[PDB]
């Protein structure tokens, strides 16, 4: 079966997907510890432009917060509560 | 019958344009009183404002001094006899 | 008020998830083209294995095709049809 | 009556291991007779061989030589006067 373009198109185009992020970019702070699990869904912008003079960029934000478990070397681990990133609109803009 | 003249509804057709000039959205209809809505994918409306952009039912929309807003997928859309019809143009700057 | 664990946990492990791919990164040969959308939309692998040691990869394939119209420069824009690569399964394993 | 010894469902409870040594899922039950299974999140069911996967109502499960499909969110589970219990664990190599 082929995907007819205007499909592909529409699926493809800046919106927010939710998106797989490592919590370390997240948080290259806690170095100390060791994250499980180490990455979380979060609704982020992501598709194209389709113009290489724009980029799809977050219009809209909020957060939203995780159970995290951090282990600390050989210490112990606990479940921390982990505030997150999310983008609720995206727009294609000038970069 | 068909309300515009050409009807792209598959595949929509190129329209090569430049920030900041005019640009021509060819959605041209069969008769003056034809009513036809100007749609920006993924959601949005182009409202004529008889401005930047200005309704003719002989050439199509015409907006003056096109922004990034106008780069993308655009659709013109006619109901005539309770018949939804759309054409569908495709703007590539450069 | 946040995300338990489990769900996290569960959500966010290795498995084939939609992304949103660039065309040319997967065929950096046609650079003299420029296509519409620039990207499409791909299950490939993704998510986290939790251990360092482990990535998420794929243990089963297949191709999908698309329908993308290509731009040659001062010249024609027809619809090619193009095959993108797909994972129906992933595995966390040794990298 | 609830046939775990430990239980642990909401947080998965951790067990460092060590990739070709041995490890072992703790979750013993209150009877000899009770039929206990071990699941690998997601789509796995660990299955007592009675050599590299060992059973014991008394310990729990005994993987010997445990490889990289085990490291992971291991959950035994049990139905019990038709009721399904489970215990999750977390496999950590260091």
């Amino acid at each position: 079966e082929v995907v007819k373009f205007m499909d592909v198109y529409q699926r493809s185009y800046c919106h927010p997907i939710e998106t797989l992020v490592d919590i370390f970019q997240e948080y290259p702070d806690e170095i100390e510890y060791i994250f499980k699990p180490s990455c979380v869904p979060l609704m982020r912008c992501g598709g194209c432009c389709n113009d290489e003079g724009l980029e799809c960029v977050p219009t809209e934000e909020s957060n939203i917060t995780m159970q995290i478990m951090r282990i600390k070397p050989h210490q112990g681990q606990h479940i921390g509560e982990m505030s997150f990133l999310q983008h609720n609109k995206c727009e294609c803009r000038p970069k | 019958g068909r309300p515009f003249v050409e009807m792209y509804s598959e595949i929509p057709e190129i329209i090569h344009m430049t920030e900041g000039r005019e640009l021509v959205i060819p959605c041209r209809v069969t008769s003056p009183n034809i009513t036809v809505t100007l749609k920006k994918f993924p959601l949005d409306t182009l409202i004529p404002d008889g401005k930047r952009i200005i309704w003719d039912s002989r050439k199509g929309f015409i907006i003056s001094n096109a922004t990034y807003k106008e780069i993308g997928l655009l659709t013109c859309e006619a109901t005539v006899n309770g018949h939804l019809y759309k054409t569908n143009y495709l703007t590539h700057r450069q």
